[PDB]
């Protein structure tokens, strides 16, 4: 068999096991946490798509920024992600981790999460339904699934 | 001509809501709960 | 009024006392506490199968933002900038010239989807029912430039959900 | 023959301890009015073989730890002691016939200990380490009563023989004359095993030791922890629920006894999802103020009642 085709086959191995068990460390900051909630609740259920309720920040793949991002709270922030063993992805909910929202001209809020730390995915809204973060998340998976890092690495 | 029309309760008014505690009461007492205790016991040891 | 809610007296007979020590030694009340959650386990899970079934909404959910047009094709906005003035977050952002047919239109129409605190103000204001928050909920993005509209992307989803916004608006319009 | 035999007992472990987690997560969903796992295969039954690539192929922190070599011995003694203590079973037959089989496990048990001792010690974390010995006080503490409860049941049996338990429960379960005996053994196999409602480690809010681990030594942490829930349960019901044993049917015994031992780890998910966590002052009252003195006393009625009775077991 040719060895541009076992790299496919091994890339949707490991892009399958990594977005089939998703486990988020949700940093539940304001009104944005409450619908984070709802989305582990009975109703959808985040944990029948793998995604456990709760995670450590090692022992977690996806950060979920929920809630407004304030200059006293930004290098909490930034520590944790450094933190977090690779592959890590970041989740953007709501207007104002996206881009301050509300607080887009306060003195004490940052600006969008972005400008801290890399973003994969923005849900908008305020605060986004728990069917919304749930088709982010959903959203996330799909670009896991996309991800080719043993095709590049085979044609270098 | 169209009377109005919004949103009200039913003539008459809905039925009752119960809103008070109801733990209700199981099982039996300390002395029978005992007994049957030590009576496994001496089924046992026998 | 008012009501105690722990100011009880136990009884000290010796049957009642019996009773608080067959609780204790044969943990009854513990046992009691299993027997709730065993009947959770039979009863049918409220889980819903998304992204195959949906949760209910109504005629009043206020989503995607979105423009307007008159049924035969003429913008509704006519610039009048009242939802640019109620706007809590700054979100919006418009200019106006005359039209080559002399009309009162926009020439930039911006929402800030990041800034927007998705409140409905925008759609009370309008004289004209040009500006409505629609029923779209799942437009999460790769990229924050993405959520940066402009009067294209505003025209192009009026375009793509008057079907569904005409119909929730002859819905609800009665109440307001 | 034997070593197709050890590999007959070590891979149906580790399947069974990574079902497990599927199992447990479907089970606290049901008492929770939700599902679990229902979308990475059929019923959520490749949710497992998903967690175990995921965890092995995401790159691992190792800090800079005070030793590195304990880093290393932490997992790999958790993991082999977990293992080792299934060799005596009789299930119904041991792969290895121990005469003093019960005080095997005890000694094994009791070895368990240090891998959450010398964790505390690599992590480097002043913290971390205040967890582990609490953790470890929690443990030897409750292996006080596994001594002396299993010691009162085998004064009705009369050896350490862990087969002789079958014969023993040949007319009647041990469950019926030493049932109070039984309540304390499994309330102490709860705490032993860091099992709510007695997981302070786990239990946040509060502190847990194994908290600089992550992908695979994470995970070698977890399957030792879980094959040891599995164990206790196994030897629960060989103690106080025999199963007869037929010797022209072997397999008979086995579909009998595994059922017993998947209800008694069952429950352990269901105490879980139904109550609160104990606090570590409540714990340890539980074990040195109310199991203690009821162990110590029951010790002493189990060493006088085979004899006011005539009823001493055979030595053999
Ligand atoms: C014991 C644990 C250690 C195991 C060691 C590794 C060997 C185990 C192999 C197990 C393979 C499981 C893959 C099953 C994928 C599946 O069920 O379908 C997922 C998906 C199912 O669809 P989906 O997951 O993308 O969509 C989910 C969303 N809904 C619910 C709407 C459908 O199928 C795919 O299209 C993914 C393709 C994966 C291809 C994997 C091929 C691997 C071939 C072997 C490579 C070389 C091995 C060395
Ligand atoms: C799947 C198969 C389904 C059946 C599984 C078994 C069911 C076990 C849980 C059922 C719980 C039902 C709730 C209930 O009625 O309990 C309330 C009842 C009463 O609760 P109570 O606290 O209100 O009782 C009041 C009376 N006094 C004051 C005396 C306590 O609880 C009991 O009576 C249980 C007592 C026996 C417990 C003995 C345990 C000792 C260990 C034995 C080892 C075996
Ligand atoms: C090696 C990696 C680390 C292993 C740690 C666990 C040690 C295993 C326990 C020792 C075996 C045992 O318990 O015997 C009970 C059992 C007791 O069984 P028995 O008392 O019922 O008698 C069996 C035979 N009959 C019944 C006929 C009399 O011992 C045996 O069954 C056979 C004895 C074999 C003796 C060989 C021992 C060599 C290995 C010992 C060195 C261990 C080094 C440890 C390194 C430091 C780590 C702590
Ligand atoms: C209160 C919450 C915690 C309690 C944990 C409860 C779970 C532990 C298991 C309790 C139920 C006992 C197991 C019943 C299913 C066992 C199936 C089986 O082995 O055959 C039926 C067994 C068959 O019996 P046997 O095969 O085990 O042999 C009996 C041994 N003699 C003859 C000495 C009594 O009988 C039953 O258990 C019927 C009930
Ligand atoms: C004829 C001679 C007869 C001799 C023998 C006579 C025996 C008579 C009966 C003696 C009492 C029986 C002992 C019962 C154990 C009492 C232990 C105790 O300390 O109780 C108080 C203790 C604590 O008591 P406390 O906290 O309420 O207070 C103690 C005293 N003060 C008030 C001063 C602090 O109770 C507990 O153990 C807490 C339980 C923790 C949660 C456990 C979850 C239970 C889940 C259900 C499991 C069901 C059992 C499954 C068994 C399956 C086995 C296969
Ligand atoms: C454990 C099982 C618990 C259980 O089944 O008890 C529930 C039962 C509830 O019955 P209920 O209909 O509510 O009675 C109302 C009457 N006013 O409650 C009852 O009816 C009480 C019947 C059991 C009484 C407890 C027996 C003594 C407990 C100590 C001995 C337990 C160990 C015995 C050996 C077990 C070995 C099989
Ligand atoms: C305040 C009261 C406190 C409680 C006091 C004690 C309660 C009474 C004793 C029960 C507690 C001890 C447990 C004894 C278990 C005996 C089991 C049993 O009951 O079986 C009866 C059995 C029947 O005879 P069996 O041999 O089976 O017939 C067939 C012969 N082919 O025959 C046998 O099993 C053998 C006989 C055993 C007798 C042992 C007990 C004798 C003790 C003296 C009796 C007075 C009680 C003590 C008084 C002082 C208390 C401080
Ligand atoms: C035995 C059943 C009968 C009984 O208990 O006595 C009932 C009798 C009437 O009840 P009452 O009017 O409330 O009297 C108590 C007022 N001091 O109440 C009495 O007055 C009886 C005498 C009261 C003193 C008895 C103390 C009993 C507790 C002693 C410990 C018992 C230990 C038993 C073993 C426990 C393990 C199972
Ligand atoms: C005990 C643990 C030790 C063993 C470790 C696990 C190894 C054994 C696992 C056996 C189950 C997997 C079967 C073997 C691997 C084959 C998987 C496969 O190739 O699926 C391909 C198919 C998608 O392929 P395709 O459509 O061509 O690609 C489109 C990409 N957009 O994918 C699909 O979407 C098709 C839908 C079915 C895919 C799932 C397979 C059925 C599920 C069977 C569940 C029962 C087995 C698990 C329980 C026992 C544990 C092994
Ligand atoms: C029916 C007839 C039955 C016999 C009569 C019943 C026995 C009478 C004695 C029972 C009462 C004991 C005295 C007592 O009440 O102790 C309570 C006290 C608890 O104090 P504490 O928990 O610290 O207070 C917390 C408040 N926030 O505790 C203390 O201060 C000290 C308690 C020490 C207990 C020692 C336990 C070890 C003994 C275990 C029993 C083994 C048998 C002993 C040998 C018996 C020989 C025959
Ligand atoms: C030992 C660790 C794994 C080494 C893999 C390896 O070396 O696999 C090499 C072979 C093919 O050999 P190649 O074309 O020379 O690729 C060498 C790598 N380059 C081209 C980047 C230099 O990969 C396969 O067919 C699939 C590997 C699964
Ligand atoms: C394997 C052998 C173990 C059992 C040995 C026999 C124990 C005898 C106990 C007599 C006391 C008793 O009451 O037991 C019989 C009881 C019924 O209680 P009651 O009398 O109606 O309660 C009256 C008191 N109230 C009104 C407070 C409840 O029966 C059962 O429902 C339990 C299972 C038997
Ligand atoms: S985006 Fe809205 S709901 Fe979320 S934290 Fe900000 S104000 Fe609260
Ligand atoms: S919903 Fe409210 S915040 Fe958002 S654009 Fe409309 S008026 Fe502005
Ligand atoms: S309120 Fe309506 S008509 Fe006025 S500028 Fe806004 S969208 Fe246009």
């Amino acid at each position: 068999s040719r060895g541009e085709y076992v790299v496919a086959k091994l890339d949707d191995l490991i892009n399958w096991a990594r977005r089939s068990s998703l486990w988020p460390m949700t940093f539940g900051l304001a009104c944005c946490a409450v619908e984070m909630m709802h989305m582990a609740a009975p109703r959808y259920d985040m944990d029948r798509f793998g995604v456990v309720f709760r995670a450590s920040p090692r022992q977690s793949d996806v950060m979920i920024v929920a809630g407004t991002l304030t200059n006293k709270m930004a290098p909490a922030l930034r520590k944790v992600y450094d933190q977090m063993p690779e592959p890590r992805y970041v989740v953007s909910m709501g207007s104002c981790a996206n881009g301050g929202g509300y607080y887009h001209y306060s003195y004490s809020v940052v600006r969008g999460c972005d400008r801290i730390v890399p973003v994969d995915i923005y849900v908008p809204g305020c605060p986004p339904t728990a069917e919304a973060l749930l088709y982010g998340i959903l959203q996330l998976q799909k670009k896991i699934k996309r991800e080719k890092r043993l095709r590049i690495w085979y044609r270098r | 001509a169209s009377k109005v029309k919004q949103d009200m309760p039913p003539v008459g008014g809905y039925g009752p809501i119960d809103y008070k505690r109801n733990l209700p009461r199981r099982g039996l007492s300390g002395y029978s709960m005992f007994a049957v205790g030590i009576g496994a016991l001496l089924f046992g040891y026998w | 009024t008012y009501k105690y809610v722990n100011l009880r007296e136990p009884s000290m007979d010796m049957k009642s006392v019996t009773d608080r020590a067959a609780q204790t030694l044969l943990w009854t009340e513990l046992i009691r506490g299993l027997g709730m959650t065993l009947s959770y386990l039979f009863r049918e899970p409220a889980t819903i199968n998304y992204p195959f079934e949906k949760g209910p909404l109504s005629p009043r959910f206020r989503g995607e933002h979105a423009l307007r047009r008159y049924p035969s094709g003429e913008e509704r906005c006519i610039a009048c900038k009242l939802c640019e003035a109620v706007c809590p977050a700054q979100a919006i952002t418009i200019e106006a010239e005359p039209r080559a047919d002399g009309s009162r239109r926009t020439t930039r129409y911006d929402i800030d989807m990041t800034k927007c605190i998705y409140c409905g103000f925008c759609q009370e204001a309008c004289p004209v029912d040009a500006i409505v928050e629609g029923p779209n909920f799942e437009f999460s993005t790769e990229t924050h430039e993405e959520l940066l509209y402009n009067k294209e992307k505003l025209l192009n989803n009026g375009d793509k959900w008057e079907a569904e916004i005409a119909a929730n608006i002859q819905a609800d319009y009665l109440y307001r | 023959m034997f070593m197709i035999n050890i590999l007959m007992l070590i891979i149906p472990i580790l399947l069974a301890v990574a079902f497990l987690t599927l199992v447990e997560r479907k089970v606290l969903g049901y008492m929770q009015l939700r599902k679990g796992p229902n979308v990475v295969g059929p019923y959520g039954l490749l949710q497992p073989i998903a967690d175990a690539i995921k965890l092995f192929i995401k790159e691992p922190l190792r800090p800079a730890t005070s030793s590195a070599s304990m880093f290393i011995l932490a997992p790999i003694m958790a993991l082999g002691l977990a293992l080792t203590m299934w060799i005596p079973l009789p299930m119904p037959y041991p792969l290895i016939n121990m005469n003093l089989g019960v005080l095997f496990m005890l000694a094994m048990s009791s070895l368990a200990v240090y891998s959450i001792l010398w964790s505390g010690w690599a992590s480097n974390s002043k913290y971390a380490l205040i967890g582990a010995l609490r953790a470890v006080a929690q443990t030897i503490s409750y292996e006080v009563t596994l001594a002396i409860i299993l010691l009162s049941v085998l004064l009705m049996s009369g050896s350490f023989t862990l087969s002789t338990l079958i014969t023993t429960q040949e007319q009647m379960w041990l469950i019926l004359p030493a049932w109070p005996l039984a309540m304390m053994w499994f309330i102490s196999t709860l705490a032993e095993t860091n099992r709510a409602p007695f997981d302070l480690t786990e239990g946040e809010s509060e502190l847990g030791f194994n908290v600089e681990y992550a992908a695979g030594p994470f995970a070698l942490f977890f399957m030792a922890e879980y094959a040891n829930i599995i164990m206790m349960n196994i030897f629960t019901a060989i103690l106080f629920l025999g199963t007869s044993h037929n010797p022209h049917m072997p397999e008979l015994y086995t579909i009998n006894f595994t059922i017993k031992s998947l209800l008694l780890t069952m429950s352990f998910l269901w105490i879980r999802a139904s109550y609160p966590r104990f606090r570590y002052d409540q714990l340890m009252h539980l074990l040195w103020k109310n199991f203690l003195p009821l162990t110590l006393a029951l010790c002493m009625w189990h060493v006088s009642l085979p004899i006011l009775t005539s009823g001493i077991p055979p030595q053999t």
